[PDB]
């Protein structure tokens, strides 16, 4: 049988066009996705079965309630649980895991943190101003791709929505646009452009402050270079910018994880509002995993932050003090559930060598760098493959995940489901 | 006077906030109510009894009440929040949020003090003898003013964001400052003897004094003449200029 | 069709750029009716990689150097 | 299962109940003639009984109120409350969390509450929301504004397959009715423009304005749905909107309602009543929409009443959203829609003595308290744009009270007494018109009250709310603190028969359910309109059209009203 | 923006500036241009029966905009990849020790004597030289014998299409054509570079990825094909060409000397020379000209890695003679060239 | 030993793999370090043999890769365990650690690359 309209369950692109041909229950062919989607959906090797690791330090197969009640014992029982991850699951479960952060106090964080968290703390500066991916495909003749490499991280971005498509008002496609890339290194990305503007490492805010200047018409406080580059090349940058009629900034980790972090998008989103002055321009974090987006959503209509720590039982939200990685850091974590997310392989190596002194639960599908620090494993069902779920792509539009085969495995909401009746029993609530 | 003598009676790693730590609340109290002071270890509503031993002499008010932390406190935080009088004494490291909010008074931190130390500062006076981490004398996210009175005085090192929104009072820093301080600055006056860089991303309004040497300029400062501050000849600039800003930045020649 | 012939190589990485762009694929798509699946389009991609119909390619230039990833080559044999 | 409550006076504005000593009783969720012994029983003595209040415009889920959430911590930080064994945590003051909007809403005597403006391609997340929101019953008006299927009908003079797109968007959206925001404006917003006026051109689909706006009320009549269009008129927020506001009630005279109700609702009237040319000579001209409105019976307004303080505007009005952060330096979110719509969300203050904050107040009550007929203007603060609903009793109270109005006018600039009326005005409305104001009007216009709401009559919903204050004994215009008290904390809050909140704090937590309109339309109507949606799906929009309409898996208790095509 | 063949209508071909180096037609994937009087023209029956049943194959093609030297490269990468291919050389002054090349040769016969040696020693299957007719209208082929090279030493001041020779990459491989190398003017071997410089131009079936030697005459400017005809010359009596100060002086067998002024030679300069600033071809693997050399030797300016390879070959096979070139020929050759950017840049921006 | 500035990030293989960490194929994506021409050169070796990089916060040893689009000075190491043991632990007060732009060395070495299950074993007690 062909499912058509499937969703990819890999990049924040969230490509809605796939048809999935399955066969005996066995995905076989994947129509339209790239590599990176192709390789998740049609899976691998995965963790047969639930387990708890013994006295010897080996891990022992067990049964779902055994490893969900050393889960819901394990949690209950801490005064600083940590719950991270939940960018690669749905909505539901991220919703019962905020449910659960409550009942337990604990801190519940996304891979936000180590991502576009910057980003998020330069929007709630300034405001983002920003449009649904359709906009800029149909207007946008200027696209420049800062700290980002698209070719790489979101393949097909840029056939689907930032350049080669032909829009209502791009008769042509490429041809009616010019894309630039800001980066520090001559990536794919940059090869390919119409312009590729090499800046030094960790000087993108001197950059946007200077351009910025420029736009304003304030050249004469821009020295005559700033961190390597022309003040003439920063000039023509900002004249591309005031000459279109539609303009895009797409950007990433280059920005959110160098030098002055948050620091680098406020500025950007202080340019794209000057901008608008002269021209139409809007900006659009690159998100990350295909469910990154969701998780700030509903934990900011449920709690009023997009990540937040619930120990006493009202929210709180301050990055830098309740995060994955400074807990961890501060070493103050009794306990900590990775769920949807690689800790162990995506964090720097002074957190992991304290969040392996604590018992840790682990959610997910495949074994991982995380499953070797785990008590306990409880394998799931895979969003977006083998259950339904609503994901939100980087622009912020909410799809429904289809699922494609059957599974005997427990999806994360019953997973979180089993989890919560065992702690309330528990909490004697 | 009234003084009230706290050592620690344990160490755990788990973060305790005691925002209930000021001479406001202790004042008037018997030692088993300071004792009966809620703190919160994590997610465990506890009293402050538990962490420490409470020694009391005396019984005024806050004006005239005196907190004694015997040793360092690197795990509770909140310490002094909202507080309008009195002296807090801490002879040790302290964690975060350190006199945040306060009003009046004074907070002397012996140590190092964590992040957001005088955060949303309204009043009073807040030494730390040792080093200061992010956030020194800084508001809370989204908020467009932080620090609006008082005088933070740091004889280390500060971290990143020094100052970050202030719109009033005066920050002195006798060491080094991190990156970008006095961000957005308001009306406050910020004086870094040490060096720093990029300070006054988007400046309003307010004077920041570096004694040392700052690496990198924001480019967007007009340059001014010269000027000389009690007599030492200082380089001096205006901006932020793509903010409309008219700050004043002085850099020691 | 032609002389030579249009080939993906396994740099390939399935974005689709080649599937978007396409002269053959861009007419098939004003057509009345367009279905991605069906649609005899010169190049579209599966499993990750792009293919090529030779019943259909005009071995033009377009699908050649739009390529981020250098995979599409031509080849000819005397 | 059965409550009675005796001895209130019985304020039901629908069914003509003028302060009558009459019981209320209800079995089963449902306003029933008499109950049996057995029930439970609230003595109301002394107390003042009306509908469930009902609130038709406010800004309560969706893309828009999350975006003021995310960029707005220090909003969310000022409202927190700690979870208790009946509720969840909360959040907020302009942008509560989804838990606090049900709550908040609860413990002021609401029941139930309209969403103002759902996008047809984000309407899951609006859902998404509503799903948290407790207690209260949902519904949402649908935009079709800047919709690129609405204009390309409008263009074709096809109403047939404009009618076609509306049924179809509103089943998509799980909508409720037509709502029309700048029509024009967000699609020349997307190359940063904005429409003029109503005769201004669209840039790329030639067409007006007023063509959208009288094209997309034809079709509401075709589709015979229960509310009428849902009306933010063109040049928002600019000196001498006024003319422009009336001018388009006046071409609307001409369209003929399918049902016995307004063929036009123009709401946050606040907005679109300045007079002047500039900022310098700003004023009010409540006075001639005020004018118009008594000699016009085919339109009805919402107030839109400012609140001193802490706002937070969201609206579909891309461009005026942009104009206004600039001028304030404040924080700017944008959020274009692709092919249908575009959005803004800016922080404010507004701030006493600052003369255009004190006008715009004034515009409001002017509004309501120069219209004779109390049925023609809502009220609403058009949350949280004019202010947070939980200022509804100051607003009740300062149209009850010329003195407490006179004592509010003390405190603003000498400048709103030369560019107001209001000092004037010394008429005060009466607890029935404020039921009026606050439920019934409310349920009129939007056609709930035939479907249970808005009402006590028998066969209506069980939706009550008890104020603690006795209209025999209370002067409204002397003691208007006594009044602004009662409203803010009523006695008890029947949600269905069940208590669910007495005192503003809550007691129940019953999940509410999700009011949309299913219109159908003939085949051929359809198919027409499917040709040009299905090219759009195929070379424009960005996501499958089979992956677009909000699934059933979004609206778990849903309340499915029948229109279409006679 | 890039319009392919329609864009180099309307910018170059019309505009008057096509210098006819036949590159558009080398490139094109689709054998869509064909060069005809030296003109570029293109098969519009053939482009509508594609355009009809297959769709828009030039939309993002382009290929032969971005090949064309009278367009400015546009993006990065080509900007890239032309910047690494601009080479500085070591100049010095060289002439042959084979009789029959010095015979016909213009100075010291290096290009002839280079592309004899590649030849000989089997290094390319064929090289692209200028032969002449008897009215001296130059003819581009593609040589492999000694016979065809001498028969194309000597310098002609008219257009000789470089890649007319290389329009059937289909042919040059059936008929084993590996290797080939090609001599041409700055505006010829720049043009090969564009080519090269597209991204993922080695991945096209073109001429340009079997070129392996390139050598760039040095040019001060062409005249059009009317020159001759007009200008009322017995071409019987013909027996070569060269311009100097004096202007363009037409050697005659009977020992004479018909010297036409620079002055009368300003209506034949061809207007895409007038906007030409490269004289010494910093893109060629060697580039040779007459200039800063003594009469009867060539100035060689060795700039590649190749070039210093094939130079050192023939030097230590004693087929070249080399001398050192004077301070007073240096300058001369630095001036020549400012000379040409000086007035390029005036002509470029009198438009 | 040459001074570098080390960053990290996405490449098509080592997202290919994200899932399948316990394969030679996730190794061989994630274990590397991509250098420029210059760098490659002054270290006197070849492409595929092993270089240790060394920051202030940790040490791997991983095998070299050339990459003509890096500029002299400039290392790049696939993110996942091997580019997250040298990386800056620091949060920066916004609980983002340093990932991109970590001043570090690169030098030859005869030690051989660990695998995934060997490196995590190091963080454990
Ligand atoms: C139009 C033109 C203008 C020139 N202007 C100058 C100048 O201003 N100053 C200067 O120092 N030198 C100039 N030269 C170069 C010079 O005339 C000699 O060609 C050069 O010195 C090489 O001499 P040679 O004896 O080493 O090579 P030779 O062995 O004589 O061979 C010369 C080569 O040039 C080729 N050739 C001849 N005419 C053309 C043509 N029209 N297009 C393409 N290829 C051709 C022949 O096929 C032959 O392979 C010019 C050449 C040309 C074609
Ligand atoms: N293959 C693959 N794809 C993925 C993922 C994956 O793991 N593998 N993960 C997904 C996730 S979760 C995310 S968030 C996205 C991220 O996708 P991107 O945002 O592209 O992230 P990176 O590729 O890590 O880094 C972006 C670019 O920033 C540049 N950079 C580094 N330092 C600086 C600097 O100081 N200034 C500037 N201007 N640029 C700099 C780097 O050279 C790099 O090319 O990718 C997603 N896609
Ligand atoms: N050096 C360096 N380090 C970095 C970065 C960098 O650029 N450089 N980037 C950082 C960033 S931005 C991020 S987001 C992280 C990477 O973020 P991670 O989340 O660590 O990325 P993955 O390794 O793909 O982990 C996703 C996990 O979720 C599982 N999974 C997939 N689908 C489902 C599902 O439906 N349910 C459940 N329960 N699980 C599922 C997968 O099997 C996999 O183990 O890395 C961070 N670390
Ligand atoms: S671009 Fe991202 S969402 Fe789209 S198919 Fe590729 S991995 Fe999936
Ligand atoms: S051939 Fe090139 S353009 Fe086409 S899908 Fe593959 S990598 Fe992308
Ligand atoms: S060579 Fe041309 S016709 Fe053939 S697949 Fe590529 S783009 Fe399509
Ligand atoms: S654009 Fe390409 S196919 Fe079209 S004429 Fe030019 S080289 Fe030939
Ligand atoms: S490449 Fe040469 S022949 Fe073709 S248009 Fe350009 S100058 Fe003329
Ligand atoms: S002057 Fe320039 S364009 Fe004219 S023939 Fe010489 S090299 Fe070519
Ligand atoms: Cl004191
Ligand atoms: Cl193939
Ligand atoms: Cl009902
Ligand atoms: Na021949
Ligand atoms: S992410
Ligand atoms: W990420
Ligand atoms: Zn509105
Ligand atoms: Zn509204």
């Amino acid at each position: 049988v062909e499912i058509t309209d499937a969703i990819c369950s890999f990049c924040g692109s969230l490509c809605d066009d796939l048809t999935v041909k399955v066969e005996d229950n066995r995905i076989v062919d994947v129509r339209r996705a790239c590599r990176l989607g192709a390789k998740k959906i049609l899976g691998h090797e995965r963790i047969p079965a639930p387990m708890i690791r013994d006295g010897s330090g080996e891990l022992v197969e067990a049964s779902y309630d055994e490893a969900i009640d050393r889960a819901a014992e394990i949690l209950a029982g801490s005064k600083r649980p940590l719950l991270y991850g939940w960018a690669s699951t749905s909505c539901e479960a991220q919703s019962k895991g905020i449910l659960l952060a409550e009942i337990i106090g604990g801190v519940i964080d996304n891979t936000a943190s180590v991502c576009h968290g910057p980003s998020t703390l330069a929007v709630q500066e300034k405001g983002l101003p920003t449009a649904s991916l359709g906009q800029m495909k149909n207007r946008a003749d200027l696209v420049i791709f800062w700290g980002c490499n698209p070719v790489h991280a979101h393949p097909r971005h840029m056939s689907r929505y930032s350049v080669y498509k032909k829009g209502f008002f791009l008769d042509r496609g490429r041809q009616n646009r010019k894309f630039v890339t800001v980066d520090v290194r001559m990536t794919d990305t940059a090869a390919i452009s119409d312009e590729f503007i090499q800046i030094e490492q960790g000087s993108d805010y001197l950059i946007v402050s200077a351009i910025r200047a420029l736009v304003n018409g304030k050249g004469d406080v821009v020295p005559e270079t700033v961190a390597g580059v022309p003040k003439e090349e920063l000039a023509r940058v900002a004249e591309m910018m005031t000459s279109c009629r539609f303009g895009m900034i797409l950007y990433g980790m280059g920005l959110t994880q160098s030098r002055s972090k948050y620091k680098n998008i406020d500025i950007a989103l202080s340019l794209i509002n000057d901008l608008n002055t002269k021209t139409k321009f809007v900006i659009t974090p690159m998100r990350g995993h295909y469910n990154v987006t969701g998780f700030g959503q509903v934990c900011s209509w449920q709690t009023g932050f997009p990540t937040v720590d619930l120990a006493r039982g009202v929210p709180y939200y301050n990055p830098g003090e309740m995060s994955a990685n400074d807990l961890l850091m501060r070493d103050e974590v009794d306990s900590a559930m990775i769920i949807a997310g690689d800790a162990g392989a995506h964090f720097p190596a002074a957190s992991i060598r304290n969040l392996a002194k604590v018992p840790l639960v682990q959610i997910d599908p495949y074994p991982n760098a995380t499953t070797e620090l785990a008590n306990v494993v409880i394998p799931a069902a895979i969003v977006g493959i083998e259950c339904e779920g609503t994901a939100y792509r980087m622009d912020g539009v909410s799809l429904r995940m289809r699922k494609l085969v059957e599974s005997d495995y427990l999806s994360d909401e019953e997973i979180l489901d089993r989890i919560i009746e065992k702690v309330r029993v528990i909490k004697g609530e | 006077m009234q003084t009230v003598t706290l050592t620690p009676r344990k160490s755990s790693k788990i973060s305790v906030e005691a925002e209930t730590i000021t001479p406001d609340n202790f004042a008037g109290k018997t030692v088993e109510e300071i004792e009966k002071v809620t703190v919160w270890e994590g997610n465990n509503k506890t009293t402050l009894g538990e962490f420490f031993e409470v020694a009391l002499d005396g019984s005024d008010t806050p004006e005239n009440t005196k907190i004694v932390i015997e040793g360092s406190i690197p795990r509770v935080k909140r310490v002094g929040e909202g507080m309008s009088a009195g002296i807090i004494l801490i002879n040790g490291d302290v964690d975060m949020h350190v006199g945040a909010k306060m009003r009046g008074g004074r907070i002397t931190v012996k140590g190092n003090a964590d992040s957001w130390a005088g955060r949303e500062m309204k009043g009073g006076e807040l030494i730390i003898e040792g080093n200061a981490e992010y956030y020194l004398g800084a508001g809370y996210r989204g908020e467009s003013c932080g620090m609006r009175g008082g005088r933070i005085t740091v004889f280390g090192n500060a971290r990143d964001y020094v100052g970050e929104h202030m719109c009033g009072g005066e920050i002195i820093i006798k060491g080094n400052a991190g990156l970008m301080p006095g961000i957005s600055n308001n009306g406050g006056k910020i004086i870094i003897e040490g060096n720093t860089t990029m300070p006054g991303g988007e400046m309003k309004k307010g004077t920041i004094i570096i004694n040392g040497r700052v690496d990198e300029l924001v480019p967007v400062y007009q340059q001014e003449e010269d000027e000389e501050l009690d007599g030492v000849s200082y380089k001096k600039y205006t901006g932020d200029v793509v903010a409309g800003g008219k700050g004043t930045l002085y850099i020691k020649a | 069709m032609s002389f030579k012939k249009v080939k993906v190589s396994e740099e390939c990485v399935g974005c689709g750029v080649c599937e978007t762009v396409c002269p053959v694929n861009n007419l098939l798509e004003d057509g009345a009716e367009f279905d991605p699946d069906r649609a005899k389009l010169a190049i579209k991609v599966t499993n990750g990689e792009a293919a090529v119909d030779e019943e259909v390619c005009l071995t033009c230039g377009t699908c050649t150097f739009n390529c981020p990833s250098g995979a599409v080559y031509a080849e000819y044999e005397p | 299962s059965e409550l009675l409550i005796k001895n209130g006076k019985v304020f039901d504005p629908i069914n003509g109940v003028k302060g009558d000593l009459m019981d209320i009783a209800i079995k089963d969720g449902k306003i029933v003639e008499s109950v049996s012994s057995g029930a439970k029983v609230i003595d109301a003595s002394g107390m003042t009984v009306m509908a469930g209040g009902v609130d038709a415009h406010s800004h309560i889920a969706g893309g828009k109120v999350n975006v003021g959430r995310i960029m707005r911590p220090d909003d969310g930080r000022s409202g927190l409350k700690p979870r208790t064994k009946i509720t969840r945590p909360c959040s907020g003051y302009t942008v509560p969390n989804t838990f606090a909007m049900g709550y908040r809403y609860a413990e002021l005597g609401y029941t139930t509450a309209f969403e103002a403006a759902i996008p047809i391609l984000k309407a899951r997340h609006t859902h998404e929301e509503f799903e948290d929101i407790p207690i209260i019953d949902k519904g949402g008006l649908t935009l079709f504004g800047s919709n690129w299927q609405v204009m390309d009908a409008v263009r074709e003079g096809d109403l047939e397959k404009l009618a076609a797109y509306v049924a179809w968007g509103l089943r998509a959206s799980r909508g409720y009715g037509v709502k029309i925001v700048n029509p024009g404006g967000g699609e020349a917003w997307g190359f940063g423009k904005n429409v003029r006026g109503l005769d201004d051109p669209v840039p790329g689909f030639d067409v007006t304005p007023s063509e959208i706006i009288l094209a997309l009320a034809r079709a509401n009549e075709m589709l015979n749905l229960p509310h009428s269009i849902h009306l933010h008129c063109n040049r928002l927020g600019t000196p001498g909107n006024y003319e422009t506001t009336i001018e388009t009630m006046r071409r609307l005279e001409k369209i003929k309602p399918s049902r016995d109700r307004q063929v036009v609702h123009v709401t946050h009237v606040t907005f679109n009543a300045w007079g002047g040319t500039h900022f310098g000579n700003f004023e009010s001209k409540a006075d001639a929409v005020a004018e118009y409105l008594n000699k016009s019976d085919h339109v009805t307004i919402d107030m839109g009443q400012l609140i001193f303080g802490n706002a937070t505007t969201m609206t579909a009005d891309g461009p005026v959203q942009y104009a206004n952060a600039r001028l304030l330096g404040a924080k700017w979110g944008n959020g274009d829609v692709e092919l249908e719509d575009a959005s803004g969300v800016v922080p404010l203050f507004y701030m006493r003595k600052m003369y255009v904050h004190d006008i715009m107040w004034a515009i409001g009550l002017e509004l309501a308290l120069l219209t004779n007929d109390p049925w023609q203007v809502l009220l609403t603060t058009d949350h949280p744009n004019g202010g947070p609903f939980v200022n509804y009793p100051e607003v009740i109270a300062l149209l009850m009270s010329a003195k407490k109005r006179e004592e509010e006018i003390a405190k603003l600039s000498d400048k709103m007494q030369e560019r107001t009326c209001l000092s004037g005005i010394d008429r005060e409305f009466d607890w029935y018109d404020i039921a009026i104001k606050t439920r019934a009007a409310h349920a009129k216009i939007l056609g709930l009250h035939e479907y249970g709401k808005g009402h006590l009559g028998v066969g209506a919903d069980g939706d009550v709310t008890i104020y603690n204050i006795n209209t025999e004994s209370v002067d409204p215009s002397v003691e208007h603190a006594a009044v602004k008290k009662a409203f803010q904390l009523p006695a008890y809050t029947i949600k269905g028969g069940e208590i669910v909140a007495k005192e503003g704090e809550i007691t129940a937590t019953p999940t509410g359910r999700t009011f949309w309109v299913d219109a159908r339309v003939p085949e051929e109507y359809t198919t027409r309109m499917m040709k040009d949606l299905e090219w759009k799906f195929r070379k424009y929009y960005s996501v499958k059209m089979a992956n677009y309409m909000v699934q059933d898996e979004y609206v778990q208790h849903p309340v499915v009203l029948e229109a279409g095509v006679n | 923006m890039m319009n392919g063949y329609d864009q180099l209508v309307e910018e170059v071909i019309d505009a008057g500036i096509c210098v006819s180096c036949g590159n558009c037609a080398a490139v094109c994937p689709l054998q869509y241009i064909s060069m005809e009087e030296k003109k570029p023209v293109q098969d519009r029956e053939k482009r509508d029966e594609i355009e009809k049943r297959s769709g828009l194959a030039c939309n993002d093609c382009n290929l032969c905009a971005m090949s064309c030297p009278r367009i400015e490269p546009t993006y990065f990468w080509q900007k890239r990849e032309l910047k690494r291919m601009e080479h500085e050389g070591e100049v010095k002054a060289a002439r042959t020790t084979y009789k029959p090349i010095q015979d016909v040769c213009q100075d010291g016969g290096i290009v002839t004597t280079l592309f004899k040696y590649l030849l000989d020693s089997g290094r390319v299957d064929g090289v692209v030289v200028s032969q002449y007719n008897g009215d001296y209208n130059p003819v581009p082929v593609l040589a492999k014998r000694e016979d065809d090279l001498l028969r194309a030493a000597g310098t002609r001041y008219t257009v000789s299409p470089a890649y007319s020779p290389l329009t059937d990459i289909k042919q040059l491989k059936d008929d084993g054509y590996e290797r080939i190398a090609i001599v041409g003017t700055p505006c010829q071997i720049y043009a090969l570079r564009k080519t090269q410089a597209i991204y993922n131009s080695q991945r096209l079936l073109i001429p340009h990825n079997i070129i392996t030697f390139a050598i760039g005459l040095f040019c001060a400017e062409e005249f059009d094909d009317r020159i001759l005809q007009d200008l009322e010359v017995d071409i019987a009596d013909v027996t070569g060409f060269d311009v100097k100060k004096e202007g363009l002086i037409i050697s005659l067998k009977s020992g004479e000397k018909k010297i036409i002024p620079h002055e009368d030679l300003e209506e034949y300069v061809r207007e895409g020379c007038k906007i030409c600033s490269d004289f010494n071809s910093p893109y060629a693997d060697i580039s040779v000209g007459s200039v800063g050399s003594p009469p009867g030797w060539s100035t060689v300016i060795v700039r590649t890695e190749t070039g210093r390879e094939i130079y050192q070959k023939l030097l230590e096979k004693g087929l070249i003679e080399e001398t050192t070139v004077d301070e007073k020929g240096l300058k001369l050759i630095d001036k020549m060239a400012q000379k040409k950017i000086n007035n390029a840049q005036t002509k470029i921006k009198e438009r | 030993k040459r001074d570098v500035n080390i960053v990290t990030g996405r490449t098509i293989k080592q997202g290919a793999d994200i899932e399948n960490k316990l394969s030679r194929e996730y190794f061989e994506a994630c274990a590397r370090c991509e250098v420029g021409p210059e760098d490659l050169r002054a270290l006197g070796i070849s492409e595929g043999s092993n270089v240790r990089i060394s920051t202030d916060f940790g040490s791997v040893v991983v095998p070299v890769a050339l990459c003509e689009g890096n500029p002299t000075g400039i290392v790049f190491i696939p993110m996942g365990p091997w580019a997250n043991a040298v990386v800056n632990p620091d949060t920066h007060g916004c609980g983002m650690p340093g990932f991109k732009g970590v001043p570090g060395t690169i030098e030859p070495t005869d030690d051989t690359p660990l695998d995934l299950k060997s490196l995590m074993k190091l963080y454990k007690e």
